[PDB]
């Protein structure tokens, strides 16, 4: 019918869904399916033009209520179905973007070519919105922090990537590669999340 | 392979290159064997393994032989004025072994 | 300066990537010569895919797609050049085809020279593997 | 017993074994297993005194190729190793990793290793609604001069592939390659016993010394290679078995060396029918190049003087190679997980390339006035399709893009078009050479359009370029007398 | 109970039940001016070209009427088709289609079939313990078709049997003290290759085929197929084959292997128009 | 039945056998004849998102025929051996479509069968989800049963198996 | 009871000998010189090392194998080119 | 989104351990923070009672929140007292209760699995009974309770369910299955009752 392109789109969205589910490879959203989006959007334009063509032909012509109502109704239903497929695909991409932003606000701010201009702007402003939340009133708690409960206060860590020297709250950490620390889990959480320290 | 006269099923028995495994196989008058008999030692002389897939018996025997063959030039006399390939009827795949 | 700009190579599908060492660090590599015209063709093709279809809606068929077709009409975007045999032709990333320039009506508001990328239109003929161009702009 | 464990000059010895309950239907013929059993004794009544037939009662079987079917016709891959395979498939250089790990001791032969990777992965099988099915296995033929390591490649493929059978062309019969009708000694009833092409079902069969097969034995492979079914009508049996095997056959042109002086059809004694099945027909040649000979010698010496056992291990641990036990699992996973299908843009490229290939073959046949020994047919278009799908499969990509099409086209041009392009009127050639030698001076150049005006295909210019007396320099628009 | 599912359709009998609606539709379609063209072109949609071979195959599927004349005369009503041509011209895919479509088809190959295996084998019964005949691959196909692929590869000793069958449509057995005459009223469709690799138009169509004329005379139609290298036809065939290779089954995702379970046995037993 | 639920979106886009009731003019855009209209009493396969609406608005335009996936043969198969039924081949979204059909037609008998089917199959998928492989240094039955689950049960199994695996990993850490 | 090893060797000499053998095989010759004839030098050197019951192939056991292989190659050539081939290969059999 | 998929409607077992760690437990201190009649920093916490911490006397049993008892047990500065239900006699009594009443669960505390795991890992030397036997009885109780659960998940109707005396970890691991099968059997029922 008319939703076959939309059906393929939501099938690909399902793939992205399970794709990113897969444990936690924090996979990058498969590059936007621009080509399928363009075709279905063009498919919508043809349907809208058909409604415009039928409506003007109904006025000048002698068209009974039956066909004038039914053809318009079917075209409207097809357009709604295409809208739903597009909306589902976009909403899944938006949800994955939100998850990535929340998890990586403490990890990294990143290939970004997989995102359309609208999605790039959305992510760029969403990071700012998250930072606004982390500073308005809930500044005492780190709203972007880890959601795993803080079981043990003191942990030992191993430096993966050399980072020279980094100043902590009171003293300083000399992040010599392949050197093991024994420090409080509080002041190394960001480094562990980023990917500089490894153990626990 | 042969049909065992007592048990009546196909069984595999080795030949010269298996009876001479990890030894030497001596082939006198190399150039006078039939071509379709001389080509049968191509695998056992380089890969040192006889591959048999006849009568439902798919197996690869082992023949770590060392062929020493005595040949005889075309016409009975070695013509020193001609290259080696023109003095024998053997081809490159068997001369390279 | 010409030596201090940003290397912008266009990923053929849809991307304008960024690329950004010794005494002979300025010497171009062979692949640079290979892709010198490919990048230019990709840029012109993107320009056409943005302007022509939204303004004029015949599609652009790659030259390799003209082989089995006998007398159909095609719109080719190719680099006008002279074959080693001495006859004009269009070069495309997918291939090349000789063009019969006789009985052609060109847009008079342009300079047409070998090496310029043109938009020819005509009927392919498999009898001699030639593209009888009608209007090229 | 293992062929590498039999004593000197001894036949392999069988041993009856019994499974029970959950250890049944666990292995298939041809698989290598390690058994933990009780070496027991039973007195079968079927010729000495007080003799007892020995057997082993199995208490545990530890195959290395999965259970009946492959992974029991499904996926029995632990989650950690499945995640490892997924991580591997995302490697941007996975193709180079797989190529570099196919017979690491064989120097060069990059194209053959790539084709072997494609053969191991295989295409995607299709079953259309109307009933006819399209095979998804790649057959590769390796013609060429002796000493080019074809048999070593075949022996390695017999190891890396999860299911493989190695057979020689000489010692192999038609009834022993496909299916042998045998008479049961007890019940007097005929029954089939599978051959090499049935044991290697779902895998690859390596037929070394292909050209030595008897003419009536090589024909039996014709159906089992394309239709992938074996039809038997013997002794009151009428069955159509299945053999979904890829055939990797190594052959030898007549006269041993290629002998390019002779016609390309004279070197190859295979019929057109048999040659059409093979997807890629490699014709390798001994270059006799000094700079390459030094490299080959230095590589082989390193192989001999123990340096391989260190260099290969270091490369494998570096991540630029894959061990056999890991590539085998990856191949099984890819074959049971992904079956890519072509994108429309890929299909357009494949069609437009098939037309070009057939046009080139037509013009070569017209020039030579003799049918080409190497055929190009619709089966070769399906060959390019299968190569594309295998290239996509090794990356676990569900859809084959134009990158895979470009690489499959390159592989086909490097193997079958190269095999078919081999070339050995004469008066016209002599006249052209003489007239251009006398007219065009020794040190100057003339443009080719001018030579065309003077006048054809003009292979004389290419022949002269071989003799280094002329030289096409300005992108083929200038013919320059190089100095001879 | 014995439930005869057949016809390779996995759940229906060889004699498929005909509903009154189906018979009405069949009669309606029989009135079309070009019913023959529709039925022929609908045979093997995946095989581009070969329209005349498809028409001949369809005519063979419903063979002519068989005349049991007096004085022992017997005019066979079965059509035999031989297809000889260049490699990879769908000579064997057409045979496979006939196997998958005909109500009773038996697959045979030149190499993998002997005369005993094609006519009758004198084996011994085990339940009773006595000599008995076992029907061969071409007596089992009685009132059916036999798809002999790679026809020319049959050995001469194994080719006299099919010669006799196509001659008089009965095999005769005179071994092990058995004198019977089994009935083999089958229509043979065979695919053969030229004597050389490919068909040679410079020679008569006798030295191209490696079969005796006394055997080619029993084939109603001898179709010669040539893989002529064109440019328009090559483009058409390539497009058709690529369309075929992109086919995706209904209940399957893209890039998912086509696993087969065939567990359609949800129940055991019976449980104008111009297309 | 969420709007953005991809499982529901895909379930909606499944063809259903339905005969027409009016000689409707001008339709059939992709129904084999774009310009030419659709005749009355014509049997056609339509997506559920279309046939559902077309079977209520109006005598309704389209009459919905009993699909094969709910035929008496499938019902007998369900009532016979619910665990050993290859419901993935019958329909990858069998349960969502069954729920939609019950909602549309208020079928108090199809629901009473599909609920028992769901319970009986839930027992077995819990058995398979709560059995975790232990390394001494996947089962055949588990892998051959996981091939016979729809897209709904394949998510319940994934969630429950992940929960059991997390509990095991925490307890034995 | 002996399996000599090729640890101490000059792979450059063997590589040069093999390259020269192939170059003279392709032009003015007919004896096929493949990689098998490169491995033949190593195998003959190992046999010579076995003769002395040595567990390591010495330089003498390699020079002798090279001499054996080049002599077998040269003596099978036509008498017209045999003198030139012997003169060309003399630099590898220095010492005997 | 903000909350990951695996944390949607359930608790990760780490969060269950976090919840359990807030319950008070009885300890034998190895230090003494009780200021004498004749400086020092007091705990002055905000989510629990600091009174029992500023008044610790060595080898005088007090009650502190579990996550603090573990923190002190990280050093040698306390000794966690096993709860009375975590002895061989009481575990045998509970096992006998389970084997005697095949329709209802035993009255084990809601945190018995989590507490047993935590105490076995961090306080392995504070049990009056051999820990190799306490583990073997905890596992037996878990097995019996798993058998009873699998035979009650056979009563997953669409109205309700009474899982009396079930622990917290067992409920947490059964939540995504029970609460998603009952949802489907309820959706089917409501679809049928659309009249
Ligand atoms: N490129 C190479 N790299 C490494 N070893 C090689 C190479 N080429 C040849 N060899 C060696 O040379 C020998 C070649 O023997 P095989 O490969 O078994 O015979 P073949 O190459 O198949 O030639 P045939 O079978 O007589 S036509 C083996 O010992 C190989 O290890
Ligand atoms: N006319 C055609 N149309 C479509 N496919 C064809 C055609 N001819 C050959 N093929 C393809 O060639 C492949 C092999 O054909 P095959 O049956 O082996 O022919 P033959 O038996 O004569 O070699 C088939 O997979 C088929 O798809
Ligand atoms: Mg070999
Ligand atoms: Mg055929």
């Amino acid at each position: 019918m008319y939703g076959d392109l939309g059906n393929k789109l939501v099938l690909e969205a399902k793939r992205t869904k399970q794709l990113y589910a897969r444990s936690n490879q924090d996979v990058n959203l498969p590059m936007y399916h621009e080509d399928i989006i363009r075709n279905i959007l063009k498919e919508v334009s043809n349907l809208r033009k058909n409604t415009e063509y039928l409506k003007e032909q109904q006025q000048l012509g002698m068209l009974d209520d039956k066909v004038a109502k039914c053809q318009y109704f079917v075209t409207l239903l097809c357009m709604e179905r295409n809208k739903r497929c597009l909306l589902a695909y976009q909403r899944l991409r938006t949800d994955i973007l939100d998850s990535m932003a929340w998890n990586n606000n403490g990890l990294d701010l990143m290939d970004t070519n997989n995102l359309s201009h609208q999605e790039q702007e959305y992510l760029k402003e969403y990071c700012d919105l998250i930072t606004d939340l982390k500073s308005g009133d809930l500044v005492d708690i780190d709203l972007s922090g880890s959601l795993v409960p803080p079981s043990d206060v003191f942990i030992d860590v191993r430096v993966l990537k050399d980072a020279g020297e980094i100043q902590t709250e009171y003293g300083v950490f000399n992040l010599i590669k392949d050197s093991q620390f024994f420090v409080r889990q509080s002041d190394v959480e960001r480094l562990i999340q980023q990917g500089y320290l490894q153990k626990i | 392979v042969r049909k065992d006269p007592i048990t009546k099923e196909w069984t595999l028995e080795g030949g010269a290159l298996v009876l001479a495994d990890k030894g030497v196989c001596l082939i006198d008058e190399f150039d006078k064997m039939n071509d379709q008999d001389r080509t049968s030692i191509h695998e056992a002389m380089e890969q040192q393994s006889i591959s048999i897939s006849k009568a439902g018996i798919v197996t690869t025997l082992q023949a770590r032989c060392s062929i020493i063959a005595a040949a005889n030039p075309n016409g009975g006399r070695y013509n020193s004025t001609l290259p080696l390939a023109q003095n024998v009827s053997l081809t490159e795949p068997i001369l390279s072994r | 300066n010409a030596s201090q700009q940003q290397r912008f190579s266009y990923n053929p599908h849809k991307m304008q990537f960024i690329f950004v060492g010794g005494i002979a660090g300025f010497l171009p590599d062979i692949e640079d010569k290979v892709q010198m015209f490919l990048t230019r063709y990709y840029l012109t093709n993107d320009r056409v895919m943005r302007n022509e279809n939204f303004q004029n809606s015949m599609s652009i068929t790659p030259i390799k797609n003209l082989l089995g077709r006998d007398a159909q009409n095609f719109l080719l975007l190719g680099l006008l050049n002279k074959n080693f045999k001495g006859n004009w032709s269009l070069e495309d990333p997918s291939g090349s085809v000789e063009i019969d320039i006789s009985q052609t009506i060109p847009t008079q508001g342009h300079y047409y020279v070998p090496g310029c990328m043109v938009l020819v239109e005509g009927i392919y003929y498999s009898v001699g593997n030639k593209f009888h161009v009608t209007s090229m702009t | 017993e293992i062929p590498e464990l039999v004593p000197v000059g001894e036949m392999p010895r069988n041993l009856t074994m019994t499974c029970d309950r959950y250890l049944t239907n666990k292995v298939i013929p041809g698989t290598r297993v390690t058994i933990v059993g009780i070496y027991s004794i039973y007195n079968s009544k079927n010729s000495g005194v007080a003799i007892r037939t020995p057997y082993i009662k199995i208490l545990g079987i530890q195959s290395d190729v999965e259970t009946s079917s492959i992974w029991n016709s499904v996926t029995m891959f632990t989650e950690e190793e499945e995640e490892e395979f997924l991580q591997l498939s995302r490697n941007p250089k996975l193709y180079e990793i797989l190529t570099n790990s196919i017979a690491p001791s064989i120097f060069g032969n990059e194209d053959i290793k790539k084709a072997i990777v494609c053969l191991l992965m295989g295409g995607s099988k299709k079953i259309l609604p109307d009933g006819m099915r399209l095979r998804g296995d790649i057959n590769v033929l390796l013609l060429g001069d002796p000493g080019t390591a074809k048999s070593q490649l075949l022996k390695f493929v017999e190891k890396v592939s999860p299911i493989a059978v190695y057979t020689s062309g000489k010692g192999s019969s038609a009834a022993g390659l496909t299916a042998s009708v045998q008479r049961d000694p007890m019940t007097r009833e005929f029954y089939l016993e599978g051959g090499a092409m049935v044991l290697a079902d779902g895998g690859v069969v390596c037929i070394d010394e292909f050209d030595k097969m008897r003419d009536e034995d090589r024909v039996a492979i014709h159906e089992a290679m394309e239709q992938q079914t074996i039809s038997i009508a013997k002794a009151g049996i009428t069955t159509v078995l299945n053999s979904r095997t890829s055939v990797l056959a190594a052959a030898n042109p007549i006269y041993g060396r290629y002998d390019d002086l002779k016609s390309p059809g004279d070197n190859i004694d295979f019929q057109t029918t048999i040659l059409s099945r093979f997807d890629m027909i490699f014709i390798v040649k001994d270059d006799h190049n000094e700079e390459r000979d030094i490299s080959i010698a230095n590589h082989v010496i390193n192989i001999h003087t123990g340096n391989a056992n260190a260099m290969q291990n270091q490369q494998e641990e570096n991540g630029s190679e894959i061990s056999i036990e890991k590539m085998k699992r990856y191949i099984t996973y890819c074959r049971l997980k992904c079956a890519p299908r072509l994108s429309p843009q890929a299909a357009e490229k494949l069609s437009s390339n098939f037309v070009t290939i057939r046009k080139q073959l037509l013009i070569n046949e017209l020039e030579s006035t003799e049918r080409s020994s190497i055929p190009i047919t619709i089966r070769q278009l399906e060959a390019i399709i299968r190569i594309t799908e295998s290239l996509a499969k090794l990356e676990l990509s569900p859809i084959a893009q134009e990158r895979h099409v470009d690489e499959a086209i390159r592989l086909f041009q490097a193997s079958t078009m190269d095999a078919a392009s081999q070339d050995p009127s004469l008066s016209e050639i002599r006249r052209f050479e003489q007239e251009l030698k006398r007219r065009l001076p020794i040190g100057w150049s003339t443009s080719y359009q001018t030579l065309r005006r003077e006048f054809a295909l003009d292979k004389a210019l290419y022949a002269l370029e071989k003799h280094e007396t002329i030289q096409l320099r300005h992108q083929g628009q200038n013919i320059y007398r190089s100095g001879v | 109970t014995v439930y005869p599912l057949h016809a390779r359709s996995t759940g229906v009998a060889a004699r498929q039940m005909l509903t009154d609606f189906d018979i009405r539709n069949i009669n309606k379609l029989s009135k079309k001016k070009d019913i023959f063209d529709i039925l022929s072109q609908s045979l093997a949609p995946s095989i581009y070209g070969h329209d005349h071979i498809k028409k001949a195959i369809l005519l063979m599927l419903m063979g002519g009427v068989e005349k049991n004349l007096e004085n022992g005369s017997h005019l066979r009503g079965d059509i035999n088709i031989l297809m000889v041509g260049d490699p990879s011209t769908a000579k064997s895919q057409l045979l496979r289609f006939v196997l998958n479509t005909a109500s009773l088809a038996i697959a045979t190959t030149g190499r993998g079939s002997s005369g005993v295996g094609l006519t009758a084998a004198v084996t011994t019964d085990r339940e009773t313990g006595e000599r008995r005949l076992e029907a061969g691959a071409m007596v089992l196909a009685d009132r059916g078709v036999v798809c002999i692929d790679e026809f020319d590869k049959m050995t001469d000793v194994d080719r006299v049997a099919i010669h006799e069958v196509m001659e008089q449509q009965t095999v005769t057995i005179a071994k092990a003290g058995i004198h019977t005459t089994l009935n083999a009223r089958c229509s043979v469709i065979a695919a053969a290759n030229p004597v050389f690799g490919q068909y040679d138009v410079n020679r008569d169509p006798h030295q191209n085929i490696a079969l005796p004329d006394s055997l080619l005379s029993r084939f109603d139609l001898l179709f010669v197929v040539t893989d002529d290298i064109n440019e328009i036809r090559d483009r058409s065939i390539s497009e058709h084959v690529l369309r075929t290779h992109r086919y995706l089954p209904p209940g399957y995702l893209e890039g998912e292997p086509v696993r087969e379970r065939l567990n359609l046995s949800l129940a055991v037993g019976e449980d104008t128009e111009i297309p | 039945m969420g709007y953005y639920d991809i499982d529901d979106v895909l379930a909606d886009g499944t063809e259903f056998p339905c005969k027409f009731q009016y000689d409707i003019p001008g339709l059939g855009y992709l129904e084999n004849n774009p310009g030419r209209p659709i005749t009355k009493n014509t049997k056609l396969s339509l997506p559920l998102w279309l046939a559902r609406i077309l079977a209520i608005v109006g005598v309704p335009f389209v009459e919905l025929l009993p699909p094969d996936m709910f035929s008496t043969k499938v019902m007998n198969a369900i009532k016979t051996d619910p665990v050993a039924l290859d419901l993935h081949s019958i329909n990858s979204h069998f349960f969502s479509l069954a729920i939609k059909w019950i909602m549309l037609f208020s079928e108090k008998e199809l629901a009473n069968v599909v609920s028992e089917l769901l319970l009986q199959r839930a027992q077995e998928l819990n058995h398979h989800a709560s059995s975790l492989s232990i390394d001494l240094n996947t089962n055949i039955a588990t892998s051959t049963f996981l091939l016979k689950l729809e897209e709904m049960e394949k998510e319940i199994y994934k969630k429950s198996h992940e929960s059991y695996k997390d509990t095991k990993r925490w307890m034995f850490k | 009871k002996i399996y000599p090893k090729l640890h101490q060797m000059d792979m450059d000499k063997v590589s040069r000998v093999y390259a020269d053998l192939r170059r003279e095989s392709i032009s003015t010759g007919s004896f096929p010189i493949t990689v098998r004839h490169l491995e033949s030098i190593l195998r003959i050197a190992e046999s010579f090392a076995k003769m002395r019951l040595s567990e390591f192939v010495s330089s003498y056991d390699l020079d002798r194998a090279i001499k054996v292989v080049v002599d077998s190659f040269v003596d099978a050539q036509k008498v017209s080119v045999r003198r030139q081939l012997r003169r060309s290969f003399a630099i590898y059999t220095l010492g005997h | 989104m903000s909350l990951p998929a695996h944390l949607q409607q359930t608790f990760s077992p780490e969060e269950i351990q976090f919840i359990v760690e807030n319950e008070p437990i009885k300890i034998f201190p190895r230090i003494t923070t009780r200021q004498k009649i004749r400086n020092h920093t007091r705990w002055q916490l905000i989510t629990t009672d600091d009174k029992a911490l500023n008044n610790m006397v060595a080898m005088r049993s007090t009650e502190v929140v579990l996550w603090i008892a573990l923190l002190l047990k990280q050093q040698s500065k306390c000794s966690i007292v096993a709860p009375q239900w975590l002895t061989t006699k009481e575990l045998d009594r509970k096992i006998q209760y389970e084997k005697t009443h095949p329709d209802r669960f035993s009255e084990l505390p809601w945190n018995w699995l989590v507490l047993a795991r935590i105490l076995f890992n961090k306080a392995k030397d504070d049990f009056h009974d051999p820990i190799h036997e306490l583990r073997g009885k905890i596992q037996d109780l878990r097995e019996i309770r798993q058998i009873k659960v699998l035979k009650g998940l056979k009563y997953l109707n669409e109205s309700h369910l009474q899982l009396d005396n079930l622990s917290l970890l067992e409920i947490n691991e059964l939540r995504p299955f029970i609460t998603e099968i009952m949802d489907k059997l309820r959706e089917i029922h409501t679809a049928s009752l659309t009249a």
